[PDB]
């Protein structure tokens, strides 16, 4: 009864994101806050570990387990790396960005920190990927012995974690401005095994 | 032996000691251990454990594939990897470039409410072309735990998107699947890490060129509550070189008073030259 | 050994007269003139015998053929004359190794003297040296002294080919051989006569005594990587690399000065090619890597490799002296891939010990003496253990390992110089809390040094190669090119240095790693480079990765960017310095004569002295420099011919000079001037900034 039931879905940015990057030397006029991109392609990604965490830590808001069975506890015997596997989200709409008329696959906000009095300005360059870019997010859940009680109540919690993802933030400098997503196309297939898909995808959607 | 096992990974970890170095390979403990693990989510641990006891079950390590198959380098006749076209040619005496098939490279990661968690995680992202291919007997059985494998990563902290995989299995190039033996005497390298059974360790240490890796590591279990360290186990490395084939063994590395069995894989698999 | 230990005196005394022929000089034969004036120093028979007779009593006889196997009025050339150009004379200066003090780097005008100040040296070896036991306890002391005093002063002097090597060193490689003909001699058990082979037949020459030994500490550069503990552990990998020499020659039947090459892990030596010796190299081998194995478990590795070669290769053979290394090497190779004994890994294969250990070390590298105890703490050797202590002392020694300073330290009986370490300024928290100028303006940055030398291992066995093809390639002349890069690389940089803020955390020549503040930092790099090549007069360089950093970060991180930016440094010609990023690698001599001694003082003497322009302007020709079209050209013309009309007409001179230097060196094609200019400018919008 193993099945492997990945789900598919695309990351519309509905305002431009900036999932960090890795401290580096940044010169004077240059970017003070470069996104994380793939290093053979230079275009933005967004991590599986920055939806992982976002998405656990939104649903630990809501469920108080229920959570440790679906991302993990290095304690807790049989939760131990639970059921979803994530995966880097890359640029799906490449050539629809060069369609309608886009330079760079990133923006470079401007940005300042008016310091209370003496009121002197601190300037800023943080760099956004921009806001119609979707990515090619996939999610892998899993059927085993152990989950054919609760296969059902799993679905319940990764589709209001996205509905969560939807209204807060996506990875890094939100809560003024930074992280608006839709997830577009949610969609359940088997990828290994047998299991049905379609009485998911009603309650999907 | 039979079918190569063409792997295409693009953002993997494969930790060597530390969680920030990643060593852009994995050797045939990993991918032993991500079979079992496998066989073990699904209901068939004792027949993949039933196959493997069994003699001819092989696994060799990964090597790249860009077009062709990638092996180690012989240690001592005159870098990394060859080319397969190119081990013959390199064993006379040539030079070659260890050809960039990935780029090795850090993400800083935290986790933001702890203020003292602040991580490097380092990757391997592969080149648009570049695959790794462990050689293996083939089976039914081991083609659908490979492709259940595909769908659940492999290496370190998957679940956060590092190792995800997708199979082809083609069939080996006829001029390297005459130099794939068990039991020639003459002149031959281990393509897999690998450990001799004590009665080659003699022939094997006196007369062989080699390289020592050092296994260690926690046990994954889903049966222990804590997490226990396994007993660092030292091993010849792939691409060492010996005076003739040597017959290895499946260690039990188990944690001292433990339930189930610690495997690792080291029956070695051979390439003549 | 009573025979032995006089045998080593009157080796090392071999040419003690040959100073004494100069001050107050005379003509009669130099070996008179110092056996005369060793017989008012203690007066040895034996000692004084071996002198009478060194130049012509069975020891005198080894002396005499040491002399011939050692060496193969006018100052002392420079070693650095031999590589790979045939333009140089560049002679020395015969005063003392201080230590403390400025060096003496070679000058092209010191060939004339080689009179002047020798009775003061002979004063301080009559000095010194007079009151003696002459016992195997101080047989130590008088090496270091002859590195102290003699040093600078050269052998033979005569016009002939060598003219290179020093007293103190050609005394030393003698004592060497004559402690190894002594070895082979009486381990093959006839010596009646030592004259009847040596003196009388050259057949001695043709046959393989003298094997020279070697070994590697391999993992060395993966064992050193909270950064004062990282220094302390990478001074405990020198100290064990010291002590493997030293017990070494322990267990045979010699001391130090059978030795050449030091630091780092690589060390040579020379022995007798008895089997006793061979015996007990595989036996202190297999001790002490089972003692690698009790401690560091394979991370650290010892692999002695050895090569037995006749005395006349060296005598010229501009091959096999090559092939003698060949055969070293490849032995230390075999064993480096064949690492172990068998039953070591079956036997190996079913908060802290040693980190507390190197905590209190940590604790102690502060001090100056240090002492090997039989249980202390830091097991450097099977049954040793490592301590550092000052002067409150006397507690049980076995040796004192005497740090840099080697004379005004060489007080203690039983005293081996090591050379290492120095300048730790201020903590390290701090070094980005300073810069901090007086003017109270500068950038919070830490920055971090990595240099090495380009093309070294090409160069300890290779440098010697240009000039002839009967090479010159001495034994010696390897010798005193490395105790020169020793002698640069781990001492004088305590000098450059001096008052600059930062602190060395380690440095070898194949790699030197300076943490510090960020002005001094980049000063202490230029102050490196240019007196290494004062010091070298070109034909061996170094390149450089200056890293820049904010305070309370790592140093893996930090060390691994700016290895990072020394790689992109070495990528470029191999002579250049990779500031702050994977760009802005430049040649070494532009940086200097053209960034700071050109481009940066012309940006100062500007905007120091005008009013109206300030840092806007600066930030707007950056992001032209940055850009770069061939629009930006036009657009840079426009920009600055119209801030020439804004300027109070007083400083629209002095801003039209800058207005032609800037375009001139924006429009310059060649991609130099544009680079630097834009470096320049952010080092000096740097060095301005407020808080």
């Amino acid at each position: 009864t193993f099945a492997k039931i990945k789900f598919s879905a695309q990351i519309r940015l509905e305002t431009g994101l900036h999932i960090g990057g890795s401290d580096a030397f940044a010169a004077i006029g240059a970017i003070n806050s470069p996104v994380i991109k793939d290093p053979i392609t230079n275009l933005p990604i967004i991590p599986g570990s920055s939806l992982k965490g976002k998405m656990r830590t939104l649903l630990a808001k809501v469920y108080n387990d229920i959570l440790s069975r679906l991302f993990g506890n290095s304690k807790d015997k049989r939760f131990k790396m639970g059921r979803l596997i994530f995966r880097d989200a890359f640029l799906s709409n490449a050539d629809e960005l060069d369609s309608l008329g886009v330079r760079s696959y990133t923006e470079v906000k401007f940005e300042n920190t008016i310091d209370r009095i003496t009121a002197e300005a601190n300037p800023r360059q943080i760099e956004r990927a921009i806001r119609n870019s979707t990515f090619d997010f996939e999610l892998i859940y899993e059927i085993t012995d152990e989950n054919e009680n609760q296969v059902e109540e799993d679905f319940k919690v990764i589709r209001d974690g996205l509905k969560l993802l939807e209204l807060d933030y996506l990875g890094g400098s939100g809560s003024r401005g930074y992280g608006k997503v839709a997830f577009e196309n949610l969609k359940a297939t088997t990828v290994f095994g047998n299991y049905d898909v379609k009485t998911l995808n009603e309650l999907l959607t | 032996t039979y079918k190569l096992y063409i792997m295409t990974f693009q953002n993997a970890h494969f930790g060597s000691g530390t969680l920030d170095s990643s060593k852009l390979t994995f050797s045939a403990d990993r991918i032993f251990s991500a079979l079992v693990l496998e066989a073990l989510k699904m209901g068939k641990l004792d027949a993949f454990l039933a196959e493997a006891n069994q003699d001819k079950f092989t696994l060799t390590d990964a090597f790249p594939f860009q077009f062709g198959p990638f092996l180690p380098k012989p240690i001592g006749y005159p870098l990394q990897f060859l080319a397969l076209e190119n081990v013959d040619d390199y064993l006379n005496g040539e030079l070659f470039e260890n050809e960039e098939h990935a780029v090795i490279d850090t993400v800083t990661k935290n986790q933001p409410h702890k203020d003292d968690n602040l991580y490097q995680v380092a990757t391997t992202r592969f080149s648009n072309d570049t695959s790794l291919y462990v050689i293996a007997n083939e089976s039914d059985l081991l083609n659908e735990l490979m492709s259940s494998l595909q769908y659940s990563g492999l290496g370190g902290k998957r679940s956060s998107g590092f190792g995800r995989f997708e199979l082809d299995i083609q069939n080996i190039p006829l001029e390297l699947s005459d130099r794939l033996t068990k039991n020639h005497s003459d002149k031959v390298m281990s393509l897999t890490t690998a450990l001799p059974v004590d009665a080659d360790l003699e022939e094997a240490m006196e007369d062989g060129h080699y390289l020592l890796t050092k296994s260690s590591g926690f046990a994954f279990s889903h049966a222990t509550n804590e997490n226990y360290r396994k007993q660092d186990l030292y091993k010849f490395a792939s691409g060492s070189t010996f005076s003739k084939t040597f017959e290895g063994q499946i260690v039990d590395v188990r944690p001292l008073d433990f339930p189930h069995a610690v495997l690792n894989y080291a029956k070695p698999l051979f390439f003549k030259l | 050994k009573k025979e032995k230990i006089d045998l080593f005196y009157g080796a090392l005394l071999h040419n003690i007269g040959k100073v004494i022929q100069r001050a107050t000089g005379e003509r009669k034969k130099h070996a008179l003139v110092g056996a005369d004036w060793f017989d008012e120093i203690a007066d040895n028979q034996v000692i004084s015998d071996q002198i009478r007779y060194h130049m012509a009593d069975h020891l005198a006889y080894i002396t005499y053929i040491a002399d011939n196997i050692a060496s193969g009025y006018t100052n002392q050339a420079d070693i650095f004359n031999v590589f790979g150009a045939q333009t140089d004379k560049r002679y020395f200066k015969p005063t003392v190794l201080n230590l403390k003090s400025k060096p003496n780097f070679a000058s092209a005008t010191y060939e004339p003297f080689s009179k002047g100040d020798y009775a003061a040296i002979a004063t301080r070896i009559k000095n010194e040296l007079a009151e003696f036991e002459f016992n195997q306890v101080q047989i130590d002391s008088l090496l270091n002294l002859f590195e102290a005093t003699l040093s600078f002063v050269p052998s033979s002097t005569n016009t002939k080919e060598i003219a290179d090597i020093s007293l103190a060193d050609h005394s030393r490689l003698t004592a060497a051989f004559a402690l190894a003909i002594y070895d082979y001699l009486e381990d093959k058990g006839r010596h009646n006569y030592k004259e009847d082979l040596f003196t009388k037949v050259s057949a001695f020459y043709e046959e393989e005594a003298f094997l020279l030994a070697s070994f590697d500490l391999s993992g060395i550069q993966d064992f050193i990587y909270a950064a004062k503990q990282l220094k302390a552990r990478s001074l405990y990998l020198d100290f064990m690399s010291e002590y493997i020499a030293d017990s070494l020659l322990d267990k045979l039947g010699l001391n130090r000065a059978n030795m050449l090459y030091v630091g780092g892990g690589h060390a040579y030596f020379v022995l007798a090619n008895t089997e006793k010796t061979v015996e007990t190299l595989v036996q202190f081998e297999k001790d002490f890597n089972q003692f690698l194995l009790a401690n560091f478990q394979t991370r650290l590795y010892v692999a002695f490799g050895w090569g037995s070669f006749a005395a006349k290769d060296i005598m010229s053979s501009p091959e096999s002296y090559r092939q003698v290394y060949q055969k070293a090497s490849r032995m230390i190779s075999k064993k480096k891939i064949s690492r172990y004994d068998y039953q070591t890994l079956m036997l190996l294969n079913r908060v802290c010990d040693i980190c507390r250990g190197l905590y209190q070390f940590s604790k102690e590298i502060a001090h100056d003496h240090f002492i090997i105890t039989e249980n202390e703490g830091l097991p450097i050797g099977p049954n040793a253990c490592l301590k550092g202590v000052a002067f409150e002392k006397l507690s049980q020694e076995a040796f004192s390992r005497v740090y840099v300073k080697n004379d005004y330290k060489a007080g203690t009986v039983k005293a081996t110089h090591v050379f290492v370490g120095d300048y730790q300024c201020d903590e390290i928290y701090n070094y980005a809390a300073l810069s901090k100028n007086e003017n109270g303006l500068g950038i919070k940055r830490l920055a971090v040094v990595r240099l090495d030398v380009d093309d070294l291992g090409a160069a300890f066995m290779a440098g010697f190669s240009q000039q002839g093809n009967g090479q010159y390639s001495t034994l010696s002349r390897s010798a005193t090119f490395s105790r020169s890069m020793s002698l640069f690389f781990k001492v004088y940089i305590n000098q450059f240095a001096s008052d600059k803020k930062l602190s060395i955390i380690y440095a070898g020549g194949d790699d030197v790693f300076a943490i510090g503040s960020w002005q001094d930092i980049i000063a202490f790099t230029v102050e490196l480079r240019e007196n290494f090549i004062k010091w070298t007069n070109g034909k061996l360089t170094l390149s450089a990765g200056i890293g820049l950093f904010a305070d309370k970060t790592p140093i893996s991180l930090m060390a691994h960017q700016t290895g990072e930016l020394e790689e992109a440094a070495k990528g470029n010609e191999k002579d250049s310095i990779s500031l702050f990023s994977s760009d802005y690698t430049f040649k070494f001599d532009r940086f200097i004569t053209n960034v700071y001694d050109d481009k940066l003082e012309q940006i100062r003497y500007f905007f120091n002295h005008q009013d109206e322009r300030g840092k806007n302007f600066i930030y707007k020709l950056i992001e032209l420099l940055r850009n770069h079209d061939r629009m930006n050209m036009a657009r840079l013309a426009y920009y600055l011919t119209r801030l020439e009309e804004l300027t109070r007409e007083t400083d629209r001179d002095k801003f039209k000079t800058f207005k032609n230097l800037f375009y001139s060196w924006y429009t310059n094609k060649n991609d130099k001037d544009r680079k630097e200019a834009e470096l320049a400018l952010l080092l000096y919008i740097y060095e301005i900034r407020k808080d």
